[PDB]
This record gives structure tokens, C-alpha cells and sequence, in this order.
């Protein structure tokens, strides 16, 4: 698995690959691993994939239940402390294989500057969690890849198209050097999803895009 | 069923009736909890949360118990969330419904009127809220002012005639000093406090000895 | 609910009222303890915690076990914390809440009334505080004296008229014993103790014997 | 609650007041106790721990229930601390205690009255002390002697005549047996006496042939 | 209080009444059990223990809970200890207890009145003992007899009017029956602690040999 | 530890040494392992000095809580149960290092005939329990010492005298072949106790008396 | 990790690095170990991130709920006492893993003479605890090498700026020495978190003041 | 660690080290391991430093607790059977390395002979104890040597003072032969702590005293 999530001016991109395995074997193709938490907040999950999906839809329901009982959302200061709990309280599974290690990318709404209010939160198996200053975060099997990618890449964000470009071929090098990460299917059509927040909201960006990206990296390295 | 409801809200009222009588009132820098109290060392007015603030009259065992639960409640609530994720609204609720349990279920009524208060958070513009919850878990959303227990009719009216949004500190005080004697009175029969706006974090502030002598007048 | 309450209430109010009396009195040196007691052995004045004291009107082995309550608490914060964090203030308030509960829930309300009292630390200025928490939970703050137990109007008529902050504790005592006649007396027939600021830890200190003789005669 | 607990009162009041009576007190020996009891079997009179004693008045089942509790607590805290931590200030405190719940929440309050009693220990000097526990936990400390059940007052009158500090164990026995004719013999009577002479156990029983020498 | 505690007293007592009569006697041989009792399948007369019977009065499912729980405290008290400590004095105080908390706690008090009797064991001499607990745990010591049920008087007085110490079996048998109808095999349940017998003491004496006894 | 018991004519003696280990380590040397448990009759227990102690209070503490409870005390088939429940009570922990091995001596005053009435029971760690009919028993790490030498030396027994210093003399060989039992000790004045029980009740032998026997057993073996 | 405390007069100081680590991978390059947790006490934790935030977390709630719940704080000893509880309570999670080692720097407003009412509270994984009587103290993989430093540097500790210095210098050494700890980045400008505590209660240092102390430091050691 | 305890006539004294280990390196110089547990009553615990200071605490409020209870203070008898339990109870984790060994101090009030009424009770970690006859005891890593010292020391013991001396002198020893006993410290000012028990009751030995006791030791030895 490779997830990643980067800021760009006004907004967070977060996009993950569509892979997987049980050992050598690829027993899934076309899985989604980032998921659309709340209006403001996507997760994506490595691990474990009953654990992880377990996890993303957990946590949405834990949010909007929040909402609806008290009449407004959580702060997203809360909205991390309840997936760092919900970690936190899963390590003993996943020190025995059931493994659900989140990333966190928000728009926090109550923020001073709505082209800075954009969040990056990694966390750890134990709960541990981290606002990322530097502008990008990944996790999965294929994160050292992806970061060390974006690493050199990121100078090239300046707006939402350039981030997404950025986030894909971040998941393209990641799935050059980790088989536990998929690469773009052309043959079949599937590629990374992606999730874009900005002050309008999450939203989940169009395949079509995201493929014509892939191609656009391809055509490049060729 | 009526007969014992009518006698549990009759005991409850009697009570608080007989107690001497609180006004927190909205005023330019924030609420301002002015209580009749002689007590060197037994208080009416407390701090809930880092902007909440609670006052009440009755019964002081029962109100501290119900402050303490409160000061329970948020404290959790801000831990297994976040800090500013504990608002006034939510803590007039909950007492809401543990007065409304205890009001039916106890083996006897509480003698208490609570009032809840919560001002802007450093550096923002929100006006103050204050919240009324009676004994048996009635809760009222007040705009500028609040009056619980003793007889509180005259304290109300007079507020009701002297009282001006926007009010400083030292006129706030005297409007709420001046309503309570409708119903002489110095630092010794006096707990004052406020929650400030202008604290970056904890709100709550008492007001007393020299500090308080020097406001009076 | 309103005869239920009405009469625990005269229950509680009218055990008190043909129990014995007892006075509690800030003095020069602290606190001062003085209770009619015909036993020996059996006691309504005690010590809390070190500088906090305790003292019962009322049917014995009710305050008794709010007695070994407070001291179950008082051990149990200063363990839990730190022995400085133990107060008068926080005795007396756990003791309206318990009385408060005991007087709305138990088959027979309580007929007690209890006095809390504390001196200063050992080096520091800080005058006594004196605490009564009555049968239904009703706390009060006192400055000077507290007079619990029997026909109390008499003995605090007394006290008012007769009272002195910076007594001796010879004074302080005779003060004392005066007030309980005028509210109707030797060393077999007195339980006398003090809460003494002068010692070091533990302030509690009981008067007995020939002791407590020397202090009413001369 | 005024009723109830008018009627609890004249409930136990009733019941103790129609029970045979029993005396302890004071002599140079230790403490002595005698008891109207027409049983073989069944006793009044009964050992707490090694210098304390129990006598009882009243409904047997109910205080041989309290019997048993005191025995109980006893050993308990002496195997907990130390045997000479039990003392009979505290055993009658419990009872205090007990019986206060008891008569405020048990279906029927119980128609008992208690004593306890309690000699030094072997070669020390100490009063006998004798404490009278009644059904409502109210608790006494008597420094002669305690009389317990049915017609209290000619009973205490004829003691408080004829009671003397440090009489003989004959001459004790004859001023209770006396005292108790006022509301008897060997038949008739439980004796039983914590002897401050004893090296552990003070408790002793006065039967038989050894009762009717001192009758 | 006082009401629910008069109510449940007549009750028992009025219950107790109405019931068919038993007696219990010493005798030359150990104790001998008589009660009147038609049926010929339920018992009101039970071995408890090796030298300890029951006997007892009033409505059958009642005492039978009664009499089962006596014999679950001797089987239990005999295994934890030995079986020697078992008493009937032991079994007589327990009983006691146990009415005591029916009485005052149960939904409706029991209607029972017991008798528990002990004879000597083999090869000693020890004069027969026998208790009875009425209804409200009163318990109580007696030397020679006790009548329980229906009419109690009448029975009680033909007994202390015919009853010999020592008697013999046969004898014993006549007075009681006697005492009872104050009635053959088919109407009678009767049975003996023999403390002649090693072991286990209780016998019933039933049918042909009963009816040769009552001859 | 060894612990020694025997009959002898209208009665039983029990005595214990003095020694506490860790290991090589000594440490204590005055440790007492045989106690009163009641007016007739004493307990001794090898193992754990904690649960040892422990035990031997405890046991005192039911037997006295019964007869106090019931009016009469415990048969002593029932003292033996109890005793055997205790033990078998304590298996688990017995395993893991917390060994209580009692042995039991006393006089049974319901007994025929009071020329046989002391009774020596030995038991297991499973709660095992034996009414020994041959005269004597040993407990503890020297008690295969100290029984063969009173297989030697019981035929002496004629008295509580003799008695008693056939058990000094069992308990002195057991100190001499198990480094885990202490022989007297005549420079500090510290010798076995030892229990003396007939009809009479069960009654503490001074220490002067243990002194006065291990001195006739040391001069006897020197010559 | 390298946490440091030393008291100055009139105050303490205390300074944590920022790095965060799994194995050999850096994980973390701002991580903030070093909380004011009450107006006058700070509380800088090592250990695993996660236990080590959540224990300052909750401290810091426990402490505040006292003073509502009491209208006073606790004493500077009911403080330790909690601290040394909550540490205790995590013994065993911490023997798998899950580690919170804390260092507690405070003023005691309670104490005898102000100018030395500095507190310097040193922790073991058992809830042991010492009160640090000679000026400094250090907690976390790096605490040796910070340790040995101040001993050396501590005696130009006259004020709260030269106590600073110290401070952010001991953890200089210690980065120098372990590479679990971070030293000052100057490319990234990431630098220590210092809290300092007098009087006027607990205040964080800005950050400039630790980058000009941090700058100096390295040009001195320099050329 | 090294505690000590020894009877001189009319009283009883105990004294332990200040040093705190961890393996190898010294973790502490000024602990306290000796304590006035009440007003005739010092305990002294080796063992896991937190474990040892928080049966002092406990034990100390148990005793108080009991005495505020009933109003009158534990048999000496009584306060050795709640130490024993304290111990015997913290078997299992002591088994796991949380041990609390104590000694036990005392000046018993109802003593028939006041020259003889001080008491000193050694434990084992299962809660067995003794009261020891032979004069001294001591506890903890260095305890061998301590005791060892004192057998040859103990004829000069004839009034408090002496006492004191040496039992300073035993802690010497010890610290002489034991790393894990910490020796005076001249240096720094660091001695022993001791408290003295007579009918007078149980009070702290100045620390200056220790000092010229230690100083009188090195002196003789040099
Ligand atoms: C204890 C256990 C583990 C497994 C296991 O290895 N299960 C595989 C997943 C798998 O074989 N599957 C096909 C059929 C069902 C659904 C799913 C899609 C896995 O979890 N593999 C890990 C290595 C993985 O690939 N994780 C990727 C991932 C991450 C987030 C997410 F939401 C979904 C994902 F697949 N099974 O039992
Ligand atoms: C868990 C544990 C066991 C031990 C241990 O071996 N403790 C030793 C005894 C010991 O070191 N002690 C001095 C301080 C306290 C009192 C006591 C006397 C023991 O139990 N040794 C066994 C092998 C032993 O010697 N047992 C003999 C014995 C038997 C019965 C009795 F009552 C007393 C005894 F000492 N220590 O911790
Ligand atoms: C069971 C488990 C342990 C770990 C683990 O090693 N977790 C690391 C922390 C980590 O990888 N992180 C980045 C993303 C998340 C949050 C944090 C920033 C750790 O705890 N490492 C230790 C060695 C460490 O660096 N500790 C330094 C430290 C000390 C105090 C503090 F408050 C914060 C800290 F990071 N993961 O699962
Ligand atoms: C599970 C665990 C054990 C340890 C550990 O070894 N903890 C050390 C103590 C230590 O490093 N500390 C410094 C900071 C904190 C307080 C204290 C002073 C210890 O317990 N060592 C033992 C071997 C020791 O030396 N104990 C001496 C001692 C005895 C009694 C007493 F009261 C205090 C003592 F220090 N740490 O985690």
C-alpha cells in the first residue's frame, strides 16, 4: 500500500493505490483505501484491509454521530483525538496481524488562513499522532518511495491540479520500488483514488483525471 | 402521581425561596456572577471549564454536588476530545437532565437554580451566554442577565430597568449590587467573580478583599 | 414527600435537642473542645487529620461512624496526595454532602450535629476555622464559637457575652464550662480536648485527669 | 417515620421488658455475671475473648445471633493484629453500632439487651470495666454493675443499696442473686465470672455442686 | 410494627392450631416419637443424625423444608468436623435461627412447631435431651415430653398426670397414645431414637410390629 | 526443621528445634516450631517459617473460635480434619516454595482409658493424615534421623522424663546428620522446645530442663 | 531523546530536542516533548511519543481538576505524588514497549526562600521518585551525555539566561553524542523547546532566543 | 543497600545508606531509606526503591489510621503482624522484582522492663519475622557484612551514643565491601541517615552528628 497527502495553496490533496495481497499473491485489484470521513476530512488507511475499511467507516459514523447529538462538529483537534484513541485501542490486535495504521488530511474550517488551514496528521501503531509542517506524508508499504519522491517533487505544487500531479506520480514511484503497491492499470482501467478538500468541501476527484495524469507520467518516463 | 409532583416542585420552590439570591449579568468584558454570600470560605460561583463559568443558590450541598459533576463532565468531555469542544450549551444541558432525574426519580428534590456561563474565547467576538436550569430540569436561554433564588422578582426588575449592555466592570458590579439589595452589602457579605474575555485560556476570576473594596466604589 | 421530609426533620432535630452539649471555641493557642460526657472510656471529640478535629452531638454510634468516615477520608487524601492537601474546608463539606445523603435516603435520618476544626501548620498565622454541619447536610462557616447538642440559645447567650479570642486555655475553659452550666461540672462528668497550634504535627491533644483538675480549680 | 419508629422502640421495649433479667458487676475477683435461666443447655451468659465477656437479655435467637457477631469480630481482629488489641471498648462499640442498623432497618428490630464486660489482663491493675448495649445502639459505660431485662428498676435499686466495691465472690454472688429476687437457685440460675486470677482465659462458669457451695 | 408482627404471630399460631398433634417422650430405652397421622407415605418424624431425631407439627411442605435443611446442616457439619460434634443442641439453636428469619423476613411465616431430641451414644449414659422451636424461633430445654400441635393442653396434661421416667417402650407407647386422643396402627406414625443401637439410633416401629407393641 | 512426637505412659511430648535457613545461610537461631495450639494439644510444622507460623496461629485461633461459638470444644477428630483441611488448603502454594508440613500431638480427654489417650498424628502435603500407632513420629528435613533413632531408643520410654529425653536425644541426632536442624547450643543458651501434655493439659518445658538434657547427652557421647 | 532541568536562582529551566525515531528512521523532526502543565510546572517526558503526550495530557488535566474541584491547588508533593501514580500505573505496559519516563521541573509558591524555590523532580519506570538537590537533572537516551556536560557547565549558571545557554548547550552534547536526540537545525530553523519558571509562573521561551543561543553554541565550537 | 539496626540499654537506634542503583550506575546519593513510622517506631525497607518508600508511607498512615480509629495506638505485637502482611502481600510482584524487604524498629510502651523494652524484628520476603535477641540486624545487599562488623562491635555498645557510633561504623563496612551501599561522602556532605528510639520516643539524628561519627571512622582507619 501507498497512501499520500500533501498541501497545496487553499487546499490538501490525498490519493492511494489500489492493491491487495495476501503474501506474493494479489488478491485485489481495484480496493479503495482513502475515504471521504467527513465534509472536511479523508482518511487513508494501510494495513490490514478488513481492519482498515473497518476503520474509515468507524470513524465516520463516530464523527457525524458527535455532530448530530451535540449540533456541530467536532474541532478537528478532536476529530484526531478520536482516531488516535481508536488506534491507541487497536494496538493489541495489530501487534498479531490486525494492523490499521491511518493518515489524516483535513480542512480545518475554524483556521486563521483559508489557504493554510489545510492538515496533514500522521500517526503510528500506538496512537501517536503528528500535524505535518513540511507540506506532504505518506504510509504504507511503499511511504519511504512516495516521500522521498515528493521530496523532490514538491516544489512543482502551486494549486490543486499540480498537487494531484505531484500525489500520483508520488504513487507511481512508490509502485516502481514496492510490489505491494499498485501501479496504474491501463489495460484494465484502474487507477489511484484521490480525494481534494479545499474550503468547498471533500471531494473525490474524477478517474478520468487521475488517468490522464498516469498516462501524462508515463508518456514522460518513456 | 400530580399530588407528589406538586409537592416535590412545592418543597423545591420553598426552598430556594428561602435562600439567599444570586444575578450574573452580561456586561462588557464578559458575565459577572455577584452573589450574596458571608462565607469566608464556602462558595456559590465557580469555575466549569476555561470559558464556563457556574453559579447557583439553594441548597449547598446539592449545588455542589452538581457543580463537581459538571466540573466531571467537562473535564472529560474536553480530554476524550478537545478543549474547545466543551461549550456552555452543552453543560446547561446536562444539567438539564440530571436535575429533570433527580427532580423525578430522588428521594428528595434538589433546592437549586443553577446558572451557566460562557464567554468569547481569547481574541474572538461572541456574545456571552448565560443559561438558567431550575430544579426540576427546566432550562432558559437569557440575553442579559440572570436572578435565582430568594425573591427574585424585585432583583429582576430592578436589573431589568438599570441594566445596559456594554456595561464596564465597576458599573456592572454596582447595577448587580443595587438590584440584590432590592430584595449596606460589602465585601464581607459579598463572592464576586467573573469570566473575563480578555484571559487567553482560563476565563474565571474571583474578585475579593481590596481588589473588590476598591470596585465598590 | 412534605410529611415525610417534616418529620425527619423534628426526628433528627428533636434526638439532638435531648442529647448532652457540647462547645467548640477558638482560643489564644487554637481550638478548644469541651463536651459533657460521663464516660470513661466512650468519646464524641477526636482527632481528624493533624491540624483537624472533630467533635458530636447526638446519638453516639451515628456520629461515631461518621467519625471513623472522616477519618477513612481525611487518610485516604492525604495518602493519595499529600498530607498538606488535607483541610477543615474539604471535612466539613464531605460531611454536608454525607449528612445531606444519609438525611434524604437512610430509614432514620441521623440525629447528629458535627463540628470540623482546624488550626494553623505549625509556624504560620492563620486564624482557627471553625465548621457545624447539621443532621440534614446544612454547612456553616464560624468564627469564633460553635455550640452543638441540647438547649443551645442559653450556652451561645454565653459565649457571646463571655467570649475572648486570645483567652488562656485555663480561661478558654472555664469560659467553656460556664456557658454549658448556663445552658443546664467537673473532670468526671467533661470530655476536654485541643486542637493545639503549638506543636509541631499533630495538634490533637486531649486534657484528662488530674491534668484537666488543675485546669478548672484556681 | 415517627410511627415506625415509635413502634420499633415499644416493640423491643415490650420484648425485653417481658424477658428474665440478668446482672454483672464488679467484684474484687473480676466481673461477675447471674442469670435467671431455668435451661441446662442454653446459655445467657458467654465468653467474648480472653478478658471479655457477654451476657444478654432477652429474645434468645436474636442475641446469640449478636453473640456469634461479637465472637466473630473478636477473633478476626485478634488474629488481624494482636490478641491484646480486642478490647471490650471496642467490642461494645460494634455492638453499638450493629444494633443502630439493626433497629433502624432489620424487618423486626431485636428484643435484646447487651453487656460487656472486660477484666485486666494477668498481673496488671485495671478496673473492670462493664458496658450495657441496648436494642436501639445505645451505649453506656457503668462503673459498678448492669442490669439488663425485664424489671430494671428494683433490680438497680437493691444493687445500688447493697452494691460495695471489692466484695468476696460469695458475698458479690449473694447481692445479685438478692437483687435480682427483687423483680432462686441453683436450678434456676447461670453464673459465670471473668476471674482477672486466670492467666489467659478470665471466663468461668459456676456450676453444680461448685455454685451451690458458694448458695 | 406492631400490626404485621401480631398478624403473622396469629397466623403460625391459628395454623399450628389446626394441625394434628405429635409428642415426644423420654423413655427407658431413648426417645420415643408419636404423632397422629393418617397418611402412609409422608413423614412428620426424621432421623437428623446418628443420635439426633425430629419431629414436627403443622403444614407438611413447610417443616419438610425445615427438616431437610436440618439434616443438610448436620451432613455438612458432621463432614467439615467429625460427626461426633454433632449435637441436637447444635441442630435445636440453628432451628431456632432459621424460624427466627422466616418468621420476621419470609413472605408468610412458617406454621411449624419442632421438636429435635438426642439420645446417648452406645455404651454411655446420658439422659435423653429434647428441644422445642416454636414458629417465631423460640426455643426451649424440656426434660420428659413435648406435645406440639392442635390442641396442645389437653395432651400435656395427660402426660404430666401419666408420664414415668424410665419407662418402658410399651408403656411409653400407651401413655402417649393415651395423651393423644386427650387411634390405631393405620392413623399412627411412630418411631424411636434407640440408644441401644450402635450406629444410627432412629428405628421406626411401624405395621405388624407396631400393632403387637400397641396390643 | 525437625519436629519429634511421642506417647508415653499416659501421655505425649513434643519438641522442635531452633534453626532458620536461606540455603548455606543461617538465619535465625531461636525460631520456635512447636506450638500450644490448645489446653491439650500442640502443633509442630516444618517448612516455611511464614506459613509455618502462620498456620500454627491460625489453627489456635479455630479450634478456640469453635468452642467459643458451640459451647465445647472441637473432638479431636474434628481438630484433626481441620488441621488436615489446612493443609490440603495450601497444595498449590506448597509447590510453589510455601510448605507447611505439620505434625500433631495431644491428649484426648474423651478417649477409654487415660492409660492410652495421647495421640501422635502425622500428615502429608496433600492433607494425608495417620493416627500413628507405634509411638512416636517426626516431621521436617532430619525426621528420617530423628525416627530411627527413636526406633533405637523408644523402648526407654517409661515416663514423661524418659520421654522427654528420648525426643532431646532424636532431635540431637537429627542436628548431627541434617545441617537444617540445630543441635543445642551451649555457648548463646538456646535448646529445642519442647511440649509436655497429659491429663493435666498441655504445659511449655523450661528451657532448663532442655539444657539440663542436652548436657547429659553431650557428656554421654564424649565419654 | 534529551530532556534537561536545572534550577538557576530564583527559577528552573527545562529544554527538550525534537526528534522523533523508529529504529534508525528518523520519524519526526519538531516533535514537542517539554509541556507546561500548571502555572508553575513543566513536565518533559521520553519514552515511546504516544504514552509520553498522553501522560502530559492527562497531568495536566489532573492537576487543573483538582484546583476546580478544591478551589486550591495541590502541593508540590500531591503533585509529584500523581505524577509518580500515573507512572506506576504504566509499569507493565511499559516493560512491553510502551514506555513514559518523566522529568518535573516546578516553583513551588508554598516554599520557604523564593530564590531557591526551584523544584527539580527525577523519575524511574516505578513510580520512584527524587527531589534533585544538586542543580540539574536530565531524562531520556541522551540524559548520560547531557548529565556529564552540565556538571561541567553548571557553574556559570548565575541567572535565567545563562541557565538557559547551559540548558540548550547540554542538549547540543547530547544530540552530538546520541543520535536519537536532534540537534539544532539550522536549515530547517527547528531548535529545542525551552520553558522556564519563576515567579510570574511558566512561560515558553520564543524560539529565536534558543536559535541565537543554538548559533552561538555551534560557532564556538567552530573556528 | 544497607539498614541497620541494635539495641543499647534503654533504647534502640537504626541507620541506613543513601545510594541508589541501577545495574552499575549510581542512580541516587541522598535517598532515604530509614523512617519514623510513628512516635516509638522507625522502619527501614532495601529493595525496589519505589516499592520501599511506598510501604514506609503506608505502613506509617496504617498505624496512624488505627490509632485515630480506636484511640488507642497498635500492640507492638500488632504492628509487627501489619508489616509482615504489607510484605507477604507484595510476594507475588516482589517474585517480578517490586521488593520491599523491611526492618523493624521499636520502643515498646508496655514493656515490663524499660532498659529492655526496645525491639528489634528482622522479615523475609514471604512475611516471616523474628525479634531478634542477640542485640543488631541488618537488611539489605550489604546486611552480611553489616551484621558481621557488628558481632565484633557490639561488646562496645554500652549507652546511645556508642550505639551510634557503631552502627555508623557497620553501614562503613558495608559500603567498604558492597557497591550497591554508598559510603559517607565527604565530599558532598552525604551521611547516613539514623533515627534513635528511647522512652522519649523516636527522633532523627542530626546529619552533622553522622558527619563526626563518619569523620572519627575514617580517622581510625587511616
Ligand atoms: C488474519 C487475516 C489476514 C488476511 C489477509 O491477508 N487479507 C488481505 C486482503 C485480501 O486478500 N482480500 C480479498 C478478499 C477479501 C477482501 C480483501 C480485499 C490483506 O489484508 N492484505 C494486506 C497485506 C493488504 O493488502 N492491505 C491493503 C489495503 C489497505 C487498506 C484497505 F482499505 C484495503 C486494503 F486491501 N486474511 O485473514
Ligand atoms: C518467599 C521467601 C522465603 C524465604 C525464606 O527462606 N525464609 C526462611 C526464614 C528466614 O530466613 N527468617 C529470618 C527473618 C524472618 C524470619 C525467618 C526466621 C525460611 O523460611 N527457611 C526455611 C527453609 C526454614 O528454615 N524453616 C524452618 C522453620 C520451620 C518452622 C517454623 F515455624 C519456623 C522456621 F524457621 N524468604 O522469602
Ligand atoms: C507500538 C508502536 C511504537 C511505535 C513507535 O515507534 N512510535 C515512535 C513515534 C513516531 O514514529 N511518530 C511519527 C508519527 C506518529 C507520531 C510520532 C511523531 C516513537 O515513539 N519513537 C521513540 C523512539 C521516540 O522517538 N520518542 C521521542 C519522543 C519523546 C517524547 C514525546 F512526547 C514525543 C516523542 F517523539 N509505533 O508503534
Ligand atoms: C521497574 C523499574 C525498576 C527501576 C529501578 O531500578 N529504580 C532504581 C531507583 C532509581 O534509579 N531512582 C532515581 C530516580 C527515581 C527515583 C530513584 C531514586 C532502584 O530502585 N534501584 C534499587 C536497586 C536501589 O538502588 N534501591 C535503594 C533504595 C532502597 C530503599 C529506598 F527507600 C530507596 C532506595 F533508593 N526502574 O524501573
Amino acid at each position: 500500500t501507498t497512501i499520500v497527502a500533501l498541501k497545496y495553496p487553499g487546499g490538501v490533496v490525498m490519493a492511494g493505490d489500489r492493491r491487495s495481497t495476501q503474501g506474493n499473491m494479489i488478491s485485489g485489484r481495484d480496493v479503495r483505501k482513502v475515504y471521504i470521513t467527513d465534509d472536511y476530512t479523508a482518511t487513508g488507511i494501510a494495513g490490514t484491509a478488513a481492519v482498515a475499511v473497518e476503520f474509515a467507516r468507524l470513524y465516520a459514523v463516530e464523527l457525524e454521530h458527535y455532530e448530530k447529538l451535540e449540533g456541530v462538529p467536532l474541532t478537528f483537534a478532536g476529530k484526531i483525538n478520536r482516531l488516535a484513541i481508536m488506534v491507541r485501542g487497536n494496538l493489541a490486535a495489530a501487534m498479531q496481524g490486525l494492523l490499521a495504521l491511518p493518515l489524516l488530511a483535513g480542512y480545518d474550517i475554524h483556521a486563521s488562513d483559508p489557504q493554510s488551514a489545510g492538515r496533514i496528521v500522521s500517526f503510528d501503531a500506538a496512537g501517536g499522532w503528528n500535524i505535518e509542517e513540511e507540506g506532504y506524508q505518506a504510509v504504507g508499504s511503499g511511504s519511504l518511495f512516495a516521500k522521498s519522491s515528493m521530496k523532490k517533487l514538491y516544489s512543482q505544487v502551486t494549486d490543486g491540479d499540480s498537487g494531484l500531479r505531484v500525489a500520483v506520480e508520488a504513487l507511481y514511484d512508490a509502485a516502481d520500488d514496492d510490489s505491494a503497491t499498485g501501479g496504474p492499470d491501463l489495460v484494465r482501467g484502474i487507477f489511484p483514488t484521490a480525494v481534494i478538500i479545499d474550503a468547498d468541501g471533500a471531494v473525490d476527484v474524477p478517474e478520468s483525471r487521475i488517468a490522464e495524469l498516469a498516462r501524462a507520467i508515463i508518456e514522460s518516463r518513456s | 402521581m400530580e399530588q407528589a409532583m406538586r409537592e416535590r416542585s412545592e418543597l423545591a420552590r420553598k426552598g430556594i425561596a428561602r435562600a439567599k439570591s444570586v444575578v450574573a449579568l452580561a456586561y462588557a468584558g464578559g458575565v459577572l456572577f455577584v452573589a450574596e454570600n458571608p462565607s469566608r470560605s464556602l462558595q456559590k460561583i465557580s469555575e466549569l471549564y476555561d470559558r464556563v463559568g457556574f453559579a447557583a443558590a439553594g441548597k449547598f450541598n446539592e449545588f455542589d454536588n452538581l457543580r463537581r459533576g459538571g466540573i466531571q463532565f467537562a473535564d472529560t468531555r474536553g480530554y476524550a476530545y478537545d478543549r474547545r469542544d466543551v461549550t456552555g450549551r452543552q453543560l446547561a444541558n446536562v444539567y438539564a437532565q440530571t436535575l429533570g432525574t433527580i427532580f423525578t426519580e430522588q428521594a428528595k428534590p434538589y433546592e437549586v437554580e443553577l446558572c451557566v456561563a460562557e464567554v468569547a474565547h481569547y481574541g474572538e467576538t461572541k456574545r456571552p451566554e448565560l443559561y438558567r436550569i431550575t430544579y426540576d430540569g427546566s432550562i432558559a436561554d437569557e440575553p442579559h442577565f440572570v436572578v435565582m433564588g430568594g425573591t427574585t422578582e424585585p432583583i429582576a426588575n430592578a436589573l431589568k430597568e438599570s441594566y445596559a449592555e456594554n456595561a464596564s466592570l465597576t458599573d456592572a458590579l454596582r447595577i448587580a449590587v443595587a438590584a440584590l439589595r432590592a430584595g449596606t452589602l460589602g465585601v464581607a457579605s459579598l463572592e464576586v467573580a467573573v469570566l473575563d474575555a480578555n484571559r487567553p485560556r482560563r476565563a474565571f476570576r474571583r474578585i475579593t478583599g481590596s481588589a473588590l473594596q476598591a470596585l465598590l466604589v
